[PDB]
């Protein structure tokens, strides 16, 4: 599973992985505020 | 293979990432369990 | 059926399987949330 | 053939391949039968 | 009936038989939600 | 003939292709016959 | 007749009508269910 | 005469190509016969 | 008459003559679904 | 002449021309006789 | 009077021709149907 | 003279030219009288 | 006054009048059609 | 002098110019009689 | 006062000046038209 | 001096350039002695 | 006074001095016809 | 001397300048005193 | 004072002079037709 | 200095540009002296 | 894990994180201030 | 102090200077114009 | 390896980075501190 | 040093500014006082 | 810690720095005048 | 702190420099036109 | 190392910097000590 | 050391640069304590 490097650029594979979940962490946060249900900052 | 690395560079490569990975989702696991015990959603 | 690689190269096909099924869930789980009948997140 | 791969990387590719994509589809199936336990939708 | 294989490319054959067999399914899916009749996330 | 594959090529593509294929309309149609049973159409 | 394709390629001219038929099929698709009386997803 | 193809290869291709249009002619007559029993338009 | 095609390349004046006959066509049927008295697809 | 055609070339593809050009006519006459026993514009 | 062929080219003189012809019958068509008087589709 | 047609070429092609713009506007005149005898305009 | 000929083309100042007459032509029967009075497809 | 055209050329195209544009300007004359007659705009 | 025409180009000088002739009589006959005591079109 | 034309050029042009333009005035006189008589705006 | 056409050149200078000159006469004009009290087309 | 024409060709230019704009100051001039007669403004 | 013309070019200084100039004569005029009180266009 | 006149260009240049420069301003000054005995502003 | 600067570079990943790092505190900021419970500048 | 013009070029900062000058009273001559108790111009 | 770095540069690098970081979220829990006594969120 | 121009050249355009300058501020600071007079802003 | 002097620019870096202070600055001045409650301006 | 001078370009940092002062008094001085309290242009 | 410096400019410019922006930070305790006993925000 | 400023020629820029930052610092001193007595801020 480890030949995944050998297709995968370590650097570009790594830079885009965390730019998708820091998006995915803020879209998350996101929706979770425009649902009063589990909005945290209202009260 | 098709970047350059080998496979002692991409097993190298490979045990820090799943590391990291794992303490990843180890501390989301936390999360969601904190998060869960605060609002559940099912 | 693994002939596949020789005609379709490994990275550009994983690099767009991935994003096409990272694009449908999170699309699939838009449609959800639009549904009110399975919006988990109202209540 | 076409992209440069041979019979055997691409057996190798192919193996790999089907193994995550079952893995894949095990947790895709067990994660719908789970939704359909929490909310059936037919 | 095989010949058009060396008329039709096959990976860009593929490719494109691949997206628009996917676009055509997010298109069913999209007008079957738009129908009240046949919506199945409405209940 | 005018991309580059031999006829051998093309019917070991077609071959594959036509197997594909079937399987593909072969699940297609279980979907249909399901949703037919679930909310006919017609 | 089968001159036509000593002047029309083969290739091009058989994917732009493998795309117009494909057009056509779904704008008159698109019509009839824009039309109430033959609308089938109504009901 | 302006792409490349001869008389045979042309031959070639339009026999494939009528049998082709034929087969599609053929289904579409027999969808459109079950669209006049479904819903006449006229 | 037939020098026309002396003049007239027989492929581009083909394939421009086909595209204008499609358009018109297409014009031709949505001009009659847009009039009420010749809408086949009403009723 | 102008294009590149000879006087036998535009003389082959003349003939084809208006024999296509005349079934197609045909059958645009045939569709609008059934058009006018349909309903009449005039 | 058929000096004019040395000075306008039959080909791109007879295209122009034949669209400016195009155009203006289906500007003339399109007026007679924007008037109720002369509009035949209507009825 | 200027696109490089000989008074010939240019003699040969303005009959054909008037031929069919005669025919053409013939055509013209007997639908316009077959209009006025439909719809007079004026 | 035929010297004018020496000054302009004979071809593009004849391509010209001949467009710019026909967009007056047009232009004037627009300006007719638009005005009640000389309006001649209304009744 | 300015274009290319020689004096003959010139009152060759001048000619024939003139000619076209007198039955042009007689046509429009007609028509602007008809005109009148049909609805003074004066 | 001829010699403007060894400052000015017989011929550039000329199309502008028929241009901007013709854009004038155009804009003069649009402006009585604007005006209802000048409009000779309406009556 | 400054496009290219000797002065008996711009003497052969001046003259038909001023006899066109006072032809052009003289029309323009008529035309609106003609419309002052249908419609005096001063 | 006359060397400012060793600074200035008489056509390029003449040709924006003729164009400049029409469309001040155009301004105001069109000024005077906003105005009620100075249009002359109104009445 | 900036623009290439001498001492001469500009007075030659200069003095026609001149000419013709006091020709257009004293149409100018005409036409205000007509409309200073039609219509003052102060 | 008169070395500024060994800084500044004679002519594009002028030309912008003359440029500016007519533009802020513009200006002020059009400043004066909208007020009220100074508009000399408006009885 | 920078431009490429000299001090008599430069001079030459100045001389006149005052002077068309004092004859605007006093032409400016008429005009605001009339506007002032027209409608005052302040 | 300090094998990652082999990866990343220094220097751009480091400007990265601070303009990130930036733009979250900023967002943070922004969505507690249109928090009416959490907007401490009312009051 | 008058280093200065061995920093800034005499001529690009004179002529900014100039056009900045003349836009900053524009700009001021504008606001007393909107500010209604030092509009000169009404009354 | 990749970008330039040797291992002692990058462990150069790694330590600084981790003891900049370490102040960063010191600083950062405080003012979490601070903010939950101020308004608690949870 | 950075443009070209010398400590001389550069000394005389600075009086020739700070001279202009002078000027336009003493015009200023009198139309200043002249708007105190008409509308004082404190 | 003075190191980052080897990696980032000492003049880059420090006009940047300079234009976000600048920018953060305005902003939060900018956010106290839209607080009715911190507008020092108001009164 | 003269070497920022061997950092910083003494012109690009001076022409930069006037232009935000000169922004920013333009920022300050419309912020307090726009704020009733402290405009000094009415009354 | 990596834009130019080496460690004595770095460390000269590290000093300066450190300074500055020490003193920048004082200056902005005192306002915002100022801000507080003006307008308290907690 | 980058830009080519020595450090006589930064010191020379750096004094003029300071005298007039804290002349226009003085300046701009002045204005405030004018505005304050004119509308006090806080
Ligand atoms: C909804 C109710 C809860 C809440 C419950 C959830 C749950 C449940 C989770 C979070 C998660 C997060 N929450 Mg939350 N969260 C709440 C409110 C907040 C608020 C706020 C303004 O109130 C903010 C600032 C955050 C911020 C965060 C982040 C710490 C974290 C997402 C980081 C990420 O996407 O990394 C992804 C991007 C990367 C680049 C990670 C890469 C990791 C590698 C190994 C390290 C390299 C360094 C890398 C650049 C940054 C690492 C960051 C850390 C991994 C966090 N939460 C509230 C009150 N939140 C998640 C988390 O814990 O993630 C760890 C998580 O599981
Ligand atoms: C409308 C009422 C029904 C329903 C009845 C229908 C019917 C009827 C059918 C589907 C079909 C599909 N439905 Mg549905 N469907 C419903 C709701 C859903 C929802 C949802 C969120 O509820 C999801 C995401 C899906 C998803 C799907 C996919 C599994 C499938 C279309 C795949 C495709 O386009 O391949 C096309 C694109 C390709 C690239 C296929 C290529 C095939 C080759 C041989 C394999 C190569 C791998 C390739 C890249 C991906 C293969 C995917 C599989 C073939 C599915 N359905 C409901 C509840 N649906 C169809 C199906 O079964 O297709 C297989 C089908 O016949
Ligand atoms: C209106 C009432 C009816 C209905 C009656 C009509 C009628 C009548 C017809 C269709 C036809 C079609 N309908 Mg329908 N149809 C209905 C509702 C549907 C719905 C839906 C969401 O409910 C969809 C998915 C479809 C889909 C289809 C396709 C199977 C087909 C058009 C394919 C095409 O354009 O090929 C054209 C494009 C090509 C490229 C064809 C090329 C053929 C060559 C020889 C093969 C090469 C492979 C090529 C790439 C793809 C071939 C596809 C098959 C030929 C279908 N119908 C309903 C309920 N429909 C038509 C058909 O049967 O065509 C075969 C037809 O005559
Ligand atoms: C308004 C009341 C009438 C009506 C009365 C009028 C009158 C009156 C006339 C038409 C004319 C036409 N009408 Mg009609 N028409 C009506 C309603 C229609 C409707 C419809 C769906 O209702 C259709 C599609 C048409 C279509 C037409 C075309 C057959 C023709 C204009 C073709 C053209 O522009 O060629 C011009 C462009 C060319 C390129 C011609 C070039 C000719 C050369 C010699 C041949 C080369 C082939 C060339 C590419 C195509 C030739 C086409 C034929 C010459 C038509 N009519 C109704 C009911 N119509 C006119 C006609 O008869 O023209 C022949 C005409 O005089
Ligand atoms: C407003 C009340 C009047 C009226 C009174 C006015 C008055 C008054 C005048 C016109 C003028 C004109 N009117 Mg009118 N006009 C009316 C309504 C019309 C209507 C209409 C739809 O009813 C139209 C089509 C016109 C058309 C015309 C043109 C014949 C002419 C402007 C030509 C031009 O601008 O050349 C300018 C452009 C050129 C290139 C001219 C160049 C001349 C050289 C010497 C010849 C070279 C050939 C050149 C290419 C074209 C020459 C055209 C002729 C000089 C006309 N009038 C009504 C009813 N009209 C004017 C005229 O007579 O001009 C001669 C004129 O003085
Ligand atoms: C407002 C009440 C009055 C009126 C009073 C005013 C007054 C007062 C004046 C005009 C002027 C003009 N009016 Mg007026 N005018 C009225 C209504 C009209 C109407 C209309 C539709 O009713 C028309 C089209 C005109 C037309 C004109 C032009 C003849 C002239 C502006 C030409 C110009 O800008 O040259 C400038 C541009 C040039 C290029 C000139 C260059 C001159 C050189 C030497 C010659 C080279 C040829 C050049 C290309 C064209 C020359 C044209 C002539 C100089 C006219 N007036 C009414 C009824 N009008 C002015 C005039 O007489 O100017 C001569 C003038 O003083
Ligand atoms: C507001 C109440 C008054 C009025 C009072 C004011 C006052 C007060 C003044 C004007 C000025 C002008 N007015 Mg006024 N004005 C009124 C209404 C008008 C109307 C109109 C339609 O009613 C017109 C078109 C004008 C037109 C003019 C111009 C004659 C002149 C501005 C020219 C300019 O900008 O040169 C600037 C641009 C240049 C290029 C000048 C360059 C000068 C050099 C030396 C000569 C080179 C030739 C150059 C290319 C053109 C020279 C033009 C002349 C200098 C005019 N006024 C009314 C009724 N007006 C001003 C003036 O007299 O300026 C001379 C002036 O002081
Ligand atoms: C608000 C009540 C007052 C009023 C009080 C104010 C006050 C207070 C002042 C002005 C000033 C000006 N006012 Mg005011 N002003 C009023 C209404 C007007 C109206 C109008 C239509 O009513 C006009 C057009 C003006 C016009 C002017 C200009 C003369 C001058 C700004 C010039 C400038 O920006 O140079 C700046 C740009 C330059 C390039 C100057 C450069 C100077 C060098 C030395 C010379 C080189 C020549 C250069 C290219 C042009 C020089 C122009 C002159 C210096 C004016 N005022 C009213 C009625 N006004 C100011 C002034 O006097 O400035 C001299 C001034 O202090
Ligand atoms: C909100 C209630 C208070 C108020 C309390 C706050 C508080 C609290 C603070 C300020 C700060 C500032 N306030 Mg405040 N402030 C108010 C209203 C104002 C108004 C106004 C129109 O009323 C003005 C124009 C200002 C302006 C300012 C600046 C003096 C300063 C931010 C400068 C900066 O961003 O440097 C950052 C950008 C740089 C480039 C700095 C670089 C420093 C280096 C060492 C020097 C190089 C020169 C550099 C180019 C410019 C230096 C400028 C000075 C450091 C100020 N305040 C009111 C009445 N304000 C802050 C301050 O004091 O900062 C010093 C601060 O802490
Ligand atoms: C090179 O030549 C050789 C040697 C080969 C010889 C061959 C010569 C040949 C073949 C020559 C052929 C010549 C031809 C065909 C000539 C045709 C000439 C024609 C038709 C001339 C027509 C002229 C018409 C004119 C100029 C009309 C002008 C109309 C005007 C300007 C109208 C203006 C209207 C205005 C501005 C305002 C009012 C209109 C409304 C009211 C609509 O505005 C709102």
């Amino acid at each position: 599973m480890h030949k995944i490097w050998q297709i995968f650029d370590p650097r570009r594979t790594l830079v885009a992985l965390f730019g998708f979940l820091f998006v995915l962490g803020l879209l998350i946060h996101f929706i979770l505020l425009s649902s009063p249900a589990f909005n945290w900052l209202s009260g | 293979s098709m970047t350059g690395l080998t496979e002692q560079e991409a097993q190298e490569f490979h045990g820090i990432f799943v590391q990291s990975m794992t303490a990843f989702f180890g501390i989301v696991v936390i999360a969601h369990i904190l998060a869960w015990l605060w609002r559940p959603w099912l």
